């Protein structure tokens, strides 16, 4: 129940604001900046500010704070969802999120803000649907918004019906400094880039553990996703009844389903780090990386970030495989590897000096994070079975999909 | 500038009118008071171009309260535009009519609102529903006089799921501001009809549809079972707010569910994966998810019993998320994951957040106090932290030890020697007072208690009132226990706190202690050094009456602030 | 003696800093932040004089960039303003049409001029031409 | 701008 | 080619489940 | 070798604070790499970049040894950079300037006049407790030289050493003898400053330093006569710094002697009329002369002229002039207090001024001008100012009002009423430290207790969130329960006190969430004392004490346990230790 959603800037200047209820004076935005400065300087800064009886909820964008003031006990979650939808719409319409576009497309920006929500109640959220009525370069509103299918525009015609899927894997590993992995969760991501003619209704079928058990085929390798969240086009009733994944695919790239379950397998990369840090004399980086993934798989663009000392200087690198570059901006050593075949073992020996003068304050021990990304690898073993592409006119579809395994929250606690 | 803009706007060329409108819009956005030119733009309002009409409407809405008198020259244009064949123009006019905060302007807009109430366009229906809600918020009496309640009620029973959701949201908002009199509650048929359109409502329509169920109170288990069965699919929605609304609805319905039936177990099993999914959301919604979990934790704590790994704060997690993670872990602390909690707290004590370090120390102390099975582990962790040579950590460990001693001091005699020499030079009032109290109450395992208290007696008359009282209590306890080595110390303390102490409460305490010492030293052991009863810890659980009310208020501002809905609004 | 002298801009950026009192770095930063906040939250008719922490915090900025001084409560107030005006005039004469851009670029020269003008919070050069001649001679040395 | 302006304008 | 795993053809449904 | 200008431009090109920090770290990495290699060619540029970064707010701990290495270098630019680094990033608590003593000693005998002056300035700016001990001998050696450009530096170094080491002033007595004939203004100013510092440090040199009064008077007369000069003449004031120093020395000299005051009386009289205050320098000189006259035993005419000058300056619209006049009036509060009463209207009007400093000065002057006859009249004005005072001035106004009431209160009843009104109006602005003073004042007064007890009872039932007022009310109840309610042992006629409302109020305060554990202790002590003081409501507080003995606070729990033990096992001895506490000053 936000009173007015506004777009601010890094210097406190409001790029654009649009009142929806009018219950709060527009001059309250001036006090938002001092309140944020005080909260940050005292550690009490939070996304939802509070200026007396009015709460100033704001989120940090690429360059501006999307502040949405409110007065009553409105749905904070609803405000957050509206802000996320607005951010997605801005990203779709504007390729850049900075002050260069905020002051460059205000003519269409005002119309989009007016059309998106009214009186604090969001009404339009389809970026593709909104692009059919609001353009920066007007006809009646499309019937798709009025119709039940607001995620599949009818009448779309394509020369070919090719859909590019994406089996994106997220390997999140939380290895403590004691050597044990605490948080080992893998989040699936079934994203498809559908480009076909008409309004096809995808009939998804994969190797799910629940589906195999229900059909009686619970004996092969089936993925038991702890959390499975369908997209907007996905029908909740069909999945609730018999795990029937039937929905109308959108026009373009969209996230249909996203698996989320814990992992009980060994890490794909085993990283052993050593710290022979002399007392203000030198430091040793006994970093050893063991690839626990299958030898048939290669981790392309592997970047094992090793945090070096804050005041460290004059580093010397004695490694075996992979380029090592010390970036002073990040204050860490990135064990950069172009391609890392599975089962590889790379040994590195860092050595640098330290200033004689001791530091006045501690710097902390940031965790070691790697940026491995091995495509065409399915650690979870979930295999897609079929995708029921049905059209009223009738056409032969040629769906495509690629499985990509990358490194997510794969942080390693430092000693 | 202003004169040139006025001359351009007073011309018959559309090309210059568009440029003038763009310049005026840029000036207002740049922070220029362009309300003085509002009457000039009034003449250049009825234009065929759709781009300039939106700008004119926006300028009028933004220049309506500033110049209410000059706004009387816009009713005719709105009335003319309220019948345009283009649905977009009608929707824009409906939105602009409700956005004008004019008391004398909404009076003449009732006829267009009545005409557009039966608008065939679903977008037009939504726009009229929004305009009716805006008019009712501006004038509840005007809305009642116009008789729009019947039309809003009949809107929910028509086609257009988006328009139906908008009408339901408008009705809920009107009833939200209403005094509960003549409520818009509906029977099970209306609930079933809304559930049938729930699968057809949009992302925003789902929230509006689920908000209505938050007010209805089920009376039968079969109806509750059907409602739970229909709300179960809502947990598989990518919209986090829709997931939050569905969780709130399920929790509200669980207040009438029967634990004997298997529906409660299935609902509990299906709620944990939703919580796990919500915990990995965006940082802005992470705090909301944590607040919702904390609010629902006190109601059914057996749902998230096995959800402990996800409660760990991430390295890149925000400060607000890090603070909430510790509270979630403390609320969900159990003996099964005691070792994991201790390991996380030990890792959380090596960070650089001083506030984060203090919060971690407080959480560790709360976990140690709640569960006596890990008391030895907590004591060992506190000793290691004290040996960590951290000033804030040292004060936190001293406070934790002092709190633990008053709670479980039966087997706390093995730590007095270690804490006897732990760099007592710290001047923190919360740590020095705790150390003094621990020494006074635990003045048996330390053979040099009198010598340690000598250093703290140099500035007793100007240390602190609480510190002075604690030192006096420790001296009295030491004299009562061992008066051979503290016979002169008690007299010195009485002289310093009775003659050179000007504190009223401190002076009274010193006088009482002196009177007790001069009356009967034998009785002082049974009067001053008595065995205190069990200390009643402050229960962190909210009151049952407040918990039930917070259950209905799910997703609102009151859940993050942990305050009553009427205790935070103005 | 002047405890500290700091040249701070209107936006809050500090162009000069010279403290004659030995304080911790965190404490010095906190004091500077508090002084900037007090100056940034002060009007144009406040007399340019503040008794902060029992210190005569005198603020008088002749341009966008402001200037501050901190003297003990034992001398007159107008003397600080006269000294500040004299220092500004000497800096302008040494540089020639001093602006904010040149102050950042000539930070080392500004520090040298301040050292040659006032040392330890006390006035070191009463005349305006002798100090300028000495600064020019020192610069010409290489 | 406001930074290129003279401190005293002399 | 393309980094992240080459695109592969997909079926229409579980032919082995009727 | 990145130049400082390039770094400044790069910093100016950065937008985000994180981006600025990243750029600063990127530059510092190269700087540290160059420093670790023992680079000596482009060391000046690295030093300048490091100084700019340190001024920008980045750590510079690693860049300390490079400054020490460059300080002992031979290049003039390197020496200047090292001196700047030592002055900026070197401090007494740094501990890295200890090795710089050898470099300073080596540079102390340098032939170049720029290196020696820079070293002297650095030593003065970073004077330490141990460096001055090993550098005191060198400072005195340069003090007897004839270098005009170095005489001021030597005087400044001596003054800094004396300030840092007050026990080293004994070695400077014979070095400054016969130095009042310096033609250069800087050398004379340095000598005057050194003499003033020596006089202010200890009074042993006042007699020896008081002999040069005629020379100082003649110098001041000559300077006043020489009103035209190219150097030191700003805004028509020639050598304003020298005149200010002379006025300060005259004020500090002879502050308690008659011959010194009489010798400089003519100079003060001539200056008080032969000076124009149109510019800021003239106003400052007039203020300094007025302060010197006020601080010395001057003539009645000088005092009248100073009062007239202060009164004329009080009407000036300048905020700085008004602040200076207020400060002068506050300084001359005890002295010429009778003549200060003529500006009562101005003092009252200054409270309403739109200047925070002006308002504070007016409030301080009003507080210092409170006498034994205008206290009653000024009480209403003080209450009005406190009621409509700024949030930062409410606590100070309340403290000043309490001090004025405790110092020159016309009567105990009026003072008690004023204190009660302040406590009711102060709320969260009354300092907690004043609570013991108020308790002592209440205990000392033993004649007005029934009215005070009734007022405290009335003001405590209304609100309880005021910690100082709540504590004062609790202490008053505990001390005068025997007088607050009369004949309340059993049921009686309806009166203000019924013997049960006090217990309920105390229980609510103890259980109220608006307790800081200090008022809770006072309430518990009052409840315990009410067992013997009050005999009407008995056998009911024992249950509360037993229940209150398990409180979360360790001290509160111990107090509750002791109270329960006393109530359950020492019922007959309760009155044996409840005697009234003694009253002392």
């Amino acid at each position: 129940s936000a009173s007015a959603v506004y777009v601010l800037d890094l210097k406190g200047k409001v790029l654009i604001c649009r009142n929806y209820r009018g219950d709060v004076d527009m001059s309250e935005v001036e006090h938002f900046m001092p309140i944020l400065m005080e909260k940050e300087e005292e550690g009490m800064l939070s996304p939802i500010l509070a200026h007396g009886g009015v709460r100033f909820m704001w989120i940090k964008h690429n360059n501006l704070y999307l502040v949405a003031t409110s007065k009553k006990n409105a749905c904070v979650s609803l405000v957050f969802s509206f802000l996320y939808k607005v951010v997605q719409v801005f990203s779709e319409y504007f390729k850049e999120l900075e002050e260069e576009s905020i002051r460059d497309n205000f003519v269409i920006i005002y119309e989009l803000l007016d059309e998106l929500m009214d009186f604090g109640y969001p009404q339009t959220t389809d970026s593709k649907i909104l692009q059919e009525y609001i353009t920066q370069e007007a006809p009646r509103p499309p019937a798709t918004v009025t119709n039940a299918v607001s995620w599949r525009s009818e009448g779309i015609k394509y020369r070919k019906n090719e859909v590019f899927l994406d089996v994106i894997e997220a390997v999140n590993l939380l290895v403590s400094a004691n050597g044990n992995v605490l948080r080992s969760e893998i989040v699936g991501s079934i994203k498809m880039r559908v480009f076909l003619s008409g309004m096809p209704e995808l009939r998804l079928g994969l190797n799910d553990k629940v589906l195999f058990d229900n059909t009686g085929r619970g004996k092969s390798k089936s993925v038991e996703l702890e959390d499975v969240k369908f997209h907007q086009c996905v029908r909740l009733s069909r999945f609730e009844n018999d795990r029937t994944i039937s929905f109308i695919p959108p026009d373009g790239e969209f996230e249909l389903m996203s698996y989320r379950l814990n992992t009980h397998v060994k890490p794909l990369i085993w990283i052993e780090s050593v710290i022979e840090k002399h007392s203000h004399s030198r430091i040793e980086y006994m970093v050893k990386a063991k690839s626990q993934f299958k030898r048939r798989s290669t981790a392309n663009n592997v970047e094992i970030h090793i945090p070096v000392p804050n005041d460290a200087d004059s580093p010397k690198f004695k490694t075996t495989v992979g380029s090592v570059k010390w970036v002073p901006e990040n204050s860490e050593i990135v064990w950069s590897v172009k391609s890392f075949p599975g089962g590889k073992e790379y040994l590195m020996r860092a050595h640098f000096g330290l200033p004689s003068v001791e530091a006045e304050d501690k710097e902390g021990k940031p965790p070691i994070s790697v940026k491995f990304e091995i495509p065409y690898f399915t650690t979870s073993g979930i295999q897609v079975r079929y995708l029921k592409i049905i059209e009223k006119s009738g056409y032969q579809a040629l769906p495509w999909v690629r499985y990509i395994t990358q490194n997510g929250d794969y942080q390693l606690r430092t000693q | 500038e202003i004169f040139e803009l006025k001359a351009e706007l007073n011309s018959d060329k559309k090309e210059k009118k568009k440029e003038a409108v763009k310049k005026v819009i840029a000036s207002m956005t740049v922070g220029k008071d362009v309300s003085a030119l509002f009457p000039d733009v009034v003449n250049c309002m009825q234009t065929d171009n759709l781009e300039l009409k939106k700008l004119v409407y926006l300028y009028l809405m933004n220049y309506a309260k500033s110049q209410p008198d000059m706004a009387i020259m816009a009713v005719n244009t709105f009335v003319k535009d309220c019948e345009d064949p283009n649905p977009l123009i009608r929707a824009l006019a409906v939105r602009t009519m409700g956005c004008i905060r004019v008391d004398k302007i909404t009076e003449y807009l009732c006829e267009p609102l009545r005409k557009c109430l039966k608008d065939e366009d679903p977008y037009v229906r939504k726009t009229a529903a929004v305009c009716v809600a805006k008019l009712h918020d501006i004038n509840a009496q005007l809305v009642e006089d116009q008789g729009f309640l019947d039309t809003l009620k009949d809107l929910i029973s028509d086609s257009n799921p988006m328009v139906v959701a908008n009408a339901v949201a408008a009705l809920s908002e009107i009833a939200e501001s209403h005094p509960s009199s003549n409520l818009l509650d509906l029977n099970p048929q209306s609930i079933n009809k809304l559930l049938t359109a729930l699968n057809e409502c949009t992302e925003w329509g789902q929230i509006f549809i689920l908000d209505c169920l938050a007010n209805y109170m089920p009376k039968d288990d079969r109806e509750a079972q059907s409602i739970c069965e229909r709300v179960t699919p809502r947990l598989s929605h990518a919209n986090s707010a829709v997931v939050l609304s569905a969780v709130k609805v399920l929790m509200k319905f669980m207040e009438m569910l029967s634990k004997d039936l298997d529906y409660y177990g299935t609902l509990l099993k299906k709620l944990a994966p939703p919580l796990v999914t919500l915990l990995s959301a965006e940082p802005e919604l992470q705090y909301v998810a944590l607040r919702n979990i904390n609010l629902i934790v006190q109601k059914r704590p057996e749902i998230l019993k096995h959800e402990m790994k996800v409660f760990f704060v991430k390295y890149n997690d925000p400060i607000y998320v890090k603070l909430e993670k510790l509270d979630i872990m403390i609320r969900l602390a159990s003996q099964a994951n005691i070792a994991q909690v201790l390991a996380e707290l030990r890792e959380y004590a090596t960070e650089v957040d001083v506030d984060f370090v203090r919060k971690a120390v407080r959480a560790i102390g709360r976990c140690a106090i709640k569960v006596e099975q890990s008391a030895e582990r907590c004591v060992s962790t506190l000793l290691d932290l004290i040996q960590t040579k951290v000033n804030y950590v040292v004060q936190e460990a001293i406070v934790v030890i002092k709190d633990i001693f008053r709670k479980y001091p039966n087997k706390y005699e093995s730590v007095i020697a270690t804490l006897c020499e732990n760099l007592d030079s710290l001047d923190e009032p919360e740590a020095r007072a705790a150390m003094i109290w621990i020494v006074g109450e635990y003045a048996e395992r330390i053979d040099n208690a009198d010598e340690l208290l000598e250093s703290f007696l140099e500035g007793f008359h100007d240390k602190s009132t609480q510190v002075q009282l604690q030192l006096l209590t420790a001296i009295v306890k030491l004299f009562l226990k061992k008066p051979t080595e503290t016979q002169e110390l008690v007299q010195q303390v009485l002289s310093l706190a009775t003659q050179d102490s000007d504190n009223p409460d401190l002076r009274d305490r010193g006088y009482i202690y002196w009177r007790l010492l001069s009356t009967d030293p034998v009785a002082a052991k049974e009067v001053v050094l008595a065995e205190k009863p069990l200390i009643s810890e402050e229960t962190d659980l909210i009151e049952p009456t407040l918990l039930d009310e917070l259950i209905c208020y799910i997703g609102t501002l009151a859940s993050v602030y942990h305050k009553p809905p009427s205790a935070f609004v103005e | 003696m002047i405890h500290f002298i700091l040249l701070f801009s209107r936006q809050g950026k500090l162009r000069l800093q010279k403290w004659y009192i030995t304080l911790p770095d965190k404490e010095r930063k906190k004091i500077t932040r508090e002084i900037v906040q007090i100056i940034l939250s002060r009007g144009h008719r406040t007399s340019s004089f503040v008794d902060w922490k029992e210190l005569k915090l005198v603020y008088k900025r002749y341009a966008s960039l402001y200037f501050c001084c901190a003297i003990e409560n034992q001398d007159n107030e107008l003397l600080t303003l006269e000294i500040v005006h004299r220092y500004v005039e000497l800096l302008d004469k040494y540089f020639g049409n001093v602006c904010e851009l040149d102050i950042i670029f000539n930070f080392e020269k500004a520090y040298f001029i301040l050292d040659e003008f006032i040392i330890g919070g006390e006035i070191q050069e009463t005349s305006k031409k002798i100090a300028v001649k000495a600064i020019e001679d020192s610069d010409m040395l290489q | 701008k406001g930074e290129n302006t003279s401190l005293l304008h002399p | 080619d393309r980094k992240g795993g080459s695109y592969s053809q997909a079926a229409g449904s579980d032919s082995a489940q009727s | 070798p990145i130049r400082l200008r390039e770094l400044i431009r790069t910093i100016r090109t950065a937008r985000t604070q994180a981006e600025e920090r990243e750029m600063i770290q990127k530059e510092c990495a190269a700087i540290r790499s160059s420093f670790r290699e023992e680079d000596n060619t482009y060391r000046c540029r690295n030093v300048a970049k490091l100084l700019y970064m340190h001024m920008l707010g980045y750590p510079a701990h690693f860049g300390q040894l490079e400054c020490l290495k460059l300080i002992a270098s031979q290049k003039f630019t390197d020496k200047r950079i090292g001196y700047l680094g030592a002055m900026l990033l070197l401090d007494e608590r740094q501990d890295v300037h200890l090795l710089m003593t050898n470099c300073i000693k080596n540079d102390l005998n340098h032939s170049t006049q720029f290196v020696q002056g820079l070293a002297l300035c650095t030593l003065g700016c970073m004077g330490s407790s141990e460096m001055c001990r090993d550098l005191a001998g060198e400072v005195e050696k340069l003090l007897k030289t004839s270098n005009s450009y170095l005489r001021k530096k030597a005087a400044l170094c001596a003054v800094h050493v004396i300030r840092k080491v007050p026990e080293l002033m004994e070695m400077f007595l014979p070095a400054t003898k016969n130095l009042l004939n310096e033609k250069n203004h800087g050398v004379l100013h340095t000598s005057v400053v050194l003499l003033t510092e020596m006089c202010e440090r200890s009074p042993d040199m006042l007699a020896h330093f008081r002999k040069l009064v005629p020379q100082l008077v003649r110098i001041l007369k000559n300077l006043i006569m020489s009103g035209y000069s190219p150097e030191h003449d700003v805004s028509g004031i020639s050598d304003p710094f020298l005149q200010v120093r002379i006025l300060r020395l005259l004020r500090i000299l002879g502050r308690n002697d008659d011959d010194s005051s009489e010798a400089m009386n003519d100079i003060l009289a001539q200056v008080a009329t032969n000076t124009e205050t149109s510019k800021n320098v003239g106003n400052a000189i007039l203020y300094e002369t007025v302060l010197t006259i006020m601080d010395i035993k001057s003539e009645s005419g000088l005092r009248v002229l100073a009062i007239n000058i202060l009164g004329r300056f009080l009407l000036n619209n300048d905020k700085n002039i008004r602040y200076v006049a207020l400060t002068s009036l506050l300084k001359t509060v005890q002295t010429d207090h009778n003549a200060v009463q003529r500006h009562r209207s101005t003092i009252v009007d200054c409270l309403k001024d739109l200047d925070v400093s002006i308002k504070r000065r007016a409030m301080e002057l009003s507080f210092a001008l409170v006498n034994g006859n205008n206290i009653r009249g000024m009480m209403k004005e003080l209450l009005y100012f406190l009621d409509s005072c700024e949030p930062e001035f409410k606590a100070d106004c309340a403290s000043g009002i309490f001090l004025a009431a405790e110092k020159y209160a016309p009567s105990k009843r009026w003072h008690i009423d004023t204190i009660m009104r302040v406590l009711t109006t102060a709320g969260s602005y009354v300092r907690d430290d004043a609570v013991p003073n108020l308790i002592q004042l209440i205990t000392n007064s033993v004649e007005m207790h029934a009215y005070t007890v009734q007022r405290l009872y009335k003001a405590i039932l209304g609100d309880y969130s005021q910690q100082p007022l709540v504590q004062v009310a609790a202490w008053c109840i505990g001390e005068y329960g025997d007088l607050l309610v009369s004949g309340q042992c059993e049921e009686e006629e309806p009166i203000q006190v019924t013997e049960d409302e006090v217990l309920d109020i105390l229980e609510s305060v103890l259980i109220s969430n608006m307790s800081t554990s200090v008022t809770r202790g006072y309430a518990l002590t009052a409840i315990m004392k009410l067992s013997t003081r009050f005999t009407c409501t008995v056998n009911r507080i024992k249950k509360v004490v037993s229940i209150y003995g398990s409180s979360i606070d360790v001290e509160l729990q111990q107090r509750a346990v002791e109270y329960n033990a006393l109530f359950k096992k020492y019922d007959h001895m309760r009155s044996a230790l409840l005697e009234r506490m003694p009253v002392m000053e």
